[PDB]
């Protein structure tokens, strides 16, 4: 029982890690992208804005 | 901060085309200009040190 107990927490704590790790990953890699499109997009007004000065 | 060099710079680069045309304009009315004065003293001013 002590083994089997010891063995469980190790397991459950080692998934518990491993999921939060994922989440934190996936969330990341979603928030860099919603950054990088809206750097994106901004991009395209600077270069809108640019060419109305031009003009 | 780039737009507003471009401007300065397309402000710049219109002045410069303005004085071309300007400086072209004078060479084409100062020839008329000479020719109907005349260029009859040109030649004194050719010896005043040599």
């Amino acid at each position: 029982e002590q083994l089997a107990n010891a063995r469980r927490d190790y397991e459950a704590e080692i998934a518990r890690a491993r999921q939060e790790a994922a989440k934190i990953v996936a969330q990341a890699q979603e928030r860099a992208k919603q950054q990088e499109a809206e750097i994106i997009a901004q991009a395209r007004r600077e270069a809108e804005r640019l060419k109305e000065e031009a003009r | 901060a780039q737009a507003e060099q471009e401007r300065i710079r397309m402000l710049s680069e219109a002045k410069s085309q303005i004085a071309d045309l300007v400086t072209l304009t004078a060479s084409r009315v100062l020839g008329a200009e000479l020719q109907a004065r005349g260029h009859d003293a040109l030649i004194a001013e050719s010896l005043a040190a040599l």
